[PDB]
């Protein structure tokens, strides 16, 4: 219960996110989107998936421009639109007795001290 | 001179523990709203005290009719 | 006053009989759609031929869009499209409502 | 001399943090002059 | 050292562009003071009886007189008649600078000392008490003892002579510096209007100069010019004053006519209907607005034949104005309309207010009808609902329409529209109830009123308050526009037609405009029109 | 321009157009210009869509700003209510009203001018007169304190 509560609290906190965290996330995402491709099979799979789902493959310049435009206000808006108090889907397997009911799980998606 | 030499766009700011200015700038509206709610509750719970009625409520127009005394000349002994 | 109703129709058909420049075609086409005069079948057909000649596609669909906008009711537009369908199918013209 | 204007003829430099207080104070005093004007005629009364 | 450059670019500079901005700023700083004066006087009459004051009637007279004088002679005339003319007329005529730069520089600086001396006069022990139209016996040393109204007389004198001196160069500039191939008939309507106002003002104001000087001499030289026992007739003073006052409002409102006739076509993408008929009817108005002056003396007690002669001709003024309104109505229909634009909003709102004000003006042009409304609140409603609805709206529209050309910035459309709506609602609910207050038979210029009038005054006070928020929003939007660094293209009000390609229009269609000013860069060069533009002869 | 242009080059053009650099724009315009020379029957639907969007689109010159009318309406409402509230708040600081503003005196005057036939036609001395007459009503004529 403590783990779920803290996870959902850190989820809900994203509506007041700071600039430094956003910058770090942007840098990490930009690095990770390129560090994955390290073999011919991986590059072919990436190209195929990008062409099958979108219709074109985004050049690194377009990806860089799209990522760089993101600021903390956009993150706050998106979080308040979808991460704030909203319906969730849960799935549990194993010794999940310690898990509480649905309402107690859902109650942690919003912080009352704001 | 710089906290991160490879990226000068990173400056530390005065703080106590986590009371950095940006957090307080974000927090201020919450304090304002909470204070307004507390004031509204206090005003609600003391709307029948005679001093409040004779000082604040009656001079307010429209609503001032309700918070009066309607007893005619037949009144307190 | 100046030109009457049908005289400008004949004059603009004659002008659109021979246009080789995109700018002149657009200029005359703009100046035609301001007299409350919906072009006749010969005028629109010759404008389509001129657009084919000066090698510009979007002007052709803009013709039908502007005619639909200018016409008062749906019945006149339906009659126009019924009588001009073969041309559009001959020149490979796709209407706006079917384009997307 | 052939200078190109920078599309800035404000008669005085403007920017966010500092000049706002000066502009607002000038506006306030030129708004509130009539006040001292009406007070002057009823000073010795 | 830019300080020398600073003061040479601003004080020791005679360029037309660097002066009209100061005209606008001076108008603004006068208008704020006048609006606060109007707010205080309207808050006084919120409820019957002495209110916020110790029943000081002389203070109320000072307040009303100051509001009237400063807002009629320091807000609208200098910030509309010559402010948008000296900057713009050389652009439309085809000249690089005005005829006489030194007199253009001189005319502006006669006004600041006038404002300071008027404030000093109002700051005396008594202050002016004759109102906007001061009258000799009241102004006589018998009533006022001190340097209170003499300075107001001097301010009116010097402001009038400066305005006359600020209009001599304009006529020469637009009569001799015309573009090669620009016939006087083919002149744009705005400059036509501004020249008509210039000639009318120069022709009429000298009369005010002489009459005001001779009336003022009564206090010092003890002349019998207007003394009842000295053989003077104050009806002569009224005739002299109203040979000026009647055409003054027309010469103030004609720039609004021109700016509306300029705003309508460009934002409507349609040429103005009947230019020649409109300009000839406006010329008929200009000539006509001089022989009628005694409508302000209907209840003084003049003869029957003179009253009939000068009351019958009051009606004929309406016909050309109605023709103008009908022409603008015809221009609006048919062509495209972008009703969301702020200048379009102001132009549209101008017409209905001006026509209802004109109807109110034609209500009380009869000696049989004026007796029930002379010197009552009905004339106040008429003249306010014409002045503040036409001249103020024209000034706001002109500012919001030509501001990028003055500076090169973009304002906030949302805030500007909100300000327009708030101001419109406030001014509509301010002068509305006054119609009923004057229809009941209650006079004007009275700090106290009989008890059966409180409701309409209460209804007016809230709108008076609302107008102040409108002013605050306008101040905020002006500041934001000044410090928003929002760029502007050469001709922001040019859009592709229905059959202009997105690649053909951008490369073979730019640099075209209905008027010259939109051809140049929005911050205009110091030395424009190096060569004269030549049209088809 | 003879070979068909690849589909992944002319898909979702509106989203990409702003970010896409100038050189790709000139290349696409030149390629489409060379393409339109052929008879239009041989062309695909996406080519026609791209051509029309390039010519009679929303980008470039005819890209106007959109103003939220709801924002204007709400701002006007807020300004009106702020003005009303501020006037009400600064209203109470006025001088005390004259003693004649009481219901009792208003009704006394109402019954007074009836006697001297002051406006009996359709006013203060009408035959029925259910109306007020010389009473403003509401806050203007409060009860005696
Ligand atoms: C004032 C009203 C504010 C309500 C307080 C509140 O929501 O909890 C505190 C809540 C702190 O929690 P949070 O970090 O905002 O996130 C709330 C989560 O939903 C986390 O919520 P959760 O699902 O984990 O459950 C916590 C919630 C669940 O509690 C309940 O459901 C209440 C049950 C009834 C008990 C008495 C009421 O507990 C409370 O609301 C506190 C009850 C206090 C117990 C007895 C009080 C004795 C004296 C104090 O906010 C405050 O501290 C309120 C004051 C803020 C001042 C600034
Ligand atoms: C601001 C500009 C302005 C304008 C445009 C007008 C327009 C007119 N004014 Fe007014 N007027 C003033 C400013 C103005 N006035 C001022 C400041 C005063 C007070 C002076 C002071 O005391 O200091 C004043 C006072 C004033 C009086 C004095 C009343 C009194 O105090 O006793 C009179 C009386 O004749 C008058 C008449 C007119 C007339 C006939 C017009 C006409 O121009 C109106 C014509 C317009 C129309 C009528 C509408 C359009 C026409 C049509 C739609 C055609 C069809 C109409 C009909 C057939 C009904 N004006
Ligand atoms: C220039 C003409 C003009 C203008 C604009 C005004 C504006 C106003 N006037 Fe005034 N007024 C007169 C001319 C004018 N007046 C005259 C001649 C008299 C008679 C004097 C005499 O009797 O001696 C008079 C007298 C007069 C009285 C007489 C008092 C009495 O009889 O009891 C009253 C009272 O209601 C009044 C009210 C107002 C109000 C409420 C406004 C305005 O508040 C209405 C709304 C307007 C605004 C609130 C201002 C908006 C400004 C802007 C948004 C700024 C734009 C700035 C620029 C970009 C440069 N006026
Ligand atoms: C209102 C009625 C009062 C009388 C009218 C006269 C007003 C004062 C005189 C102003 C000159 C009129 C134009 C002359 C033609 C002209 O233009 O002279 C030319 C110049 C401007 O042109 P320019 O050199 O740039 O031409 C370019 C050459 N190629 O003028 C002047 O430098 C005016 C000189 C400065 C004087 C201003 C001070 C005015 C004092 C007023 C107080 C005295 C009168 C008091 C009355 C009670
Ligand atoms: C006090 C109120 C009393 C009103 C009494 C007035 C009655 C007569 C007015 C009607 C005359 C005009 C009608 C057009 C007839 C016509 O068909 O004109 C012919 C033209 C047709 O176009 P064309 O020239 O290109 O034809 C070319 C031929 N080869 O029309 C027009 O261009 C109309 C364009 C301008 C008219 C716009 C009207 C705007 C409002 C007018 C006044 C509204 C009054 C509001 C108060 C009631
Ligand atoms: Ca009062
Ligand atoms: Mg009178």
């Amino acid at each position: 219960d403590d783990l779920v509560h803290f996870t959902l609290q850190n989820w809900a906190r994203l509506t007041v996110a700071t600039r430094a965290e956003v910058e770090r996330a942007k840098a990490q995402l930009r690095a990770s989107l390129l560090l994955s491709l390290d073999s011919t099979t991986a590059i072919a799979e990436d190209i195929g998936r990008q062409l099958l789902t979108t219709g074109r493959r985004m050049s690194p310049q377009e990806v860089d421009l799209r990522i760089g435009q993101i600021t903390e206000k956009d993150v706050a808006r998106v979080a308040s639109e979808m991460i704030w108090d909203k319906d969730i889907a849960v799935s549990a397997v194993g010794s999940i007795e310690g898990l509480l009911d649905y309402n107690r799980i859902r109650s942690s998606i919003s912080m009352n001290r704001w | 001179i710089s906290f991160f030499p490879n990226k000068p766009m990173y400056h530390v700011q005065p703080h106590i523990s986590f009371i950095t200015p940006e957090r307080t700038m974000k927090t201020i509206p919450a304090f304002s709203r909470w204070a307004f709610a507390a004031v509204a509750g206090v005003f609600v719970f003391a709307m029948q005290v005679p001093k409040v009625k004779t000082t604040i409520l009656q001079p307010i127009a429209f609503i001032g009719d309700h918070f009066k005394d309607k007893t005619p000349e037949e009144d307190k002994w | 006053h100046g030109v009457s109703l049908e005289e400008i129709n004949t004059k603009y058909n004659d002008f659109f009989s021979n246009v080789q420049d995109q700018f002149e075609l657009q200029r005359g086409l703009n100046n035609c759609f301001a007299y409350d005069i919906v072009p006749s079948s010969d005028v629109i057909e010759q404008a389509l031929r001129a657009a084919r000649r000066v090698n510009d596609f979007p002007t052709a669909v803009r013709i039908f869009e502007g005619i639909k906008v200018k016409l008062p009711t749906k019945e006149q537009y339906q009659a126009y499209v019924k009588e001009l369908k073969p041309v559009c199918n001959e020149l490979g013209i796709v209407l706006k409502e079917d384009l997307f | 001399s052939a200078p190109k204007p920078g599309s800035t003829i404000p008669f005085y430099i403007n920017k966010k943090p500092l000049p706002t207080l000066l502009y607002f104070g000038t506006f306030g005093v030129i708004f509130s002059i009539p006040f001292i004007v009406v007070k002057y005629h009823n000073r010795n009364l | 050292n830019s300080w020398w450059t600073y003061v040479n670019r601003w004080i020791f500079s005679t360029n037309a562009k660097d002066i009209a901005i100061l005209y606008l700023l001076f108008g603004l700083v006068s208008g704020i003071i006048g609006s606060v004066f109007s707010f205080i006087i309207r808050m006084e009459l919120s409820a019957p009886g002495s209110q916020f004051l110790s029943g000081n009637g002389q203070l109320y007279n000072v307040a009303i007189s100051a509001h009237g004088i400063l807002m009629i002679f320091f807000f609208i005339i200098p910030a509309l008649f010559g402010a948008f003319g000296n900057y713009l007329v050389p652009l439309m005529i085809g000249a690089p600078d005005v005829a006489y730069p030194r007199v253009n520089n001189f005319t502006f600086w006669l006004l600041p000392p006038a404002l300071m001396l008027l404030l000093i006069s109002a700051l005396t022990e008594e202050g002016p008490g004759g109102g906007w139209t001061v009258y000799p016996p009241l102004s006589s040393i018998t009533s006022h003892s001190g340097p209170a109204i003499d300075l107001a007389i001097l301010s009116l004198q010097l402001t009038g002579i400066s305005s006359t001196l600020g209009s001599v160069n304009l006529i020469a500039t637009m009569i001799n510096m015309r573009a090669p191939g620009l016939s006087l008939y083919q002149m744009p309507l705005f400059a036509w209007a501004i020249m008509i106002t210039s000639i009318l003002l120069l022709l009429t104001l000298p009369v005010l100069a002489g009459g005001l000087f001779m009336l003022f001499s009564d206090r010092n030289l003890n002349t019998s010019f207007y003394a009842p026992e000295g053989g003077g007739d104050p009806v002569l003073y009224q005739h002299l004053f109203w040979f000026f006052g009647h055409p003054e409002v027309y010469i103030l409102i004609m720039p609004a006519f021109g700016v509306v006739s300029h705003i309508i076509p460009s934002l409507a993408h349609k040429p103005i209907f009947g230019k020649e008929g409109m300009l000839w009817a406006m010329l008929s108005i200009a000539l006509l607005g001089l022989m009628v002056w005694s409508h302000h003396l209907f209840t003084v007690g003049l003869d029957v034949d003179t009253r009939a002669y000068f009351s019958a001709a009051t009606m004929v003024i309406a016909i050309p104005t109605g023709i103008k309104i009908f022409s603008w109505l015809a221009t609006l229909t048919g062509g495209a309309i972008q009703w969301s634009r702020v200048p379009m909003l102001y132009a549209i709102g101008f017409l209905i207010l001006f026509t209802i004000g004109g109807l109110t003006g034609v209500i009380l042009s009869n000696s049989v009808l004026d007796i029930a409304f002379h010197d009552t609140y009905f004339v106040v409603a008429h003249f306010h609902y014409v002045l503040s609805m036409g001249a103020l709206f024209g000034l706001c529209g002109a500012y919001y329409y030509w501001s990028p050309k003055m500076f090169g910035l973009m304002y906030n459309e949302t805030l500007a529209s909100i300000q327009f709506w708030i101001l419109f609602i406030g001014v509509n609910i301010v002068f509305g109830p006054q119609h009923f207050l004057g229809l009941n038979g209650m006079p004007r210029r009275i700090p106290d009123y009989p008890e059966a009038f409180v409701g309409w005054n209460f209804v007016s006070s809230i709108g008076s308050v609302i107008s102040i928020l409108s002013l605050f929003l306008f101040m905020y939007v002006m500041y934001d526009q000044f410090t928003s660094n929002r760029v502007v293209k050469t001709n922001p009000y040019l859009i592709p037609s229905y059959f202009d390609d997105n690649v053909i229009f951008v490369n073979e269609k730019l640099g075209v405009a209905q008027s010259i000013e939109w051809l140049l860069h929005s911050p205009v060069h110091e030395h424009a029109f190096n060569t004269l533009p030549t049209k088809s002869i | 321009g003879e070979a068909m242009i690849a589909r992944p080059r002319l898909v979702d053009l509106d989203k990409r157009w702003g970010i896409m650099s100038q050189e790709e724009k000139d290349g696409l315009i030149t390629d489409l210009y060379a393409r339109q020379k052929q008879p239009w029957t041989t062309l695909s639907i996406e080519e026609k869509k791209a051509a029309y969007w390039i010519a009679f689109g929303e980008h470039g010159p005819r890209a106007f700003s959109h103003i939220s009318q709801k924002t204007v309406f709400w701002g006007t409402v807020a300004g009106l209510t702020i003005g009303v509230v501020l006037f009400g708040l600064i209203r109470t600081q006025a001088a005390p009203s004259p003693r004649t503003m009481t219901r009792e005196w208003q009704e006394k005057s109402n019954e007074y001018m009836k006697e001297n036939k002051i406006n009996p036609i359709s006013g203060e001395a009408s035959e029925g007169f259910k109306g007020r007459g010389q009473i403003s009503g509401g806050i203007f004529s409060p009860s005696e304190k």
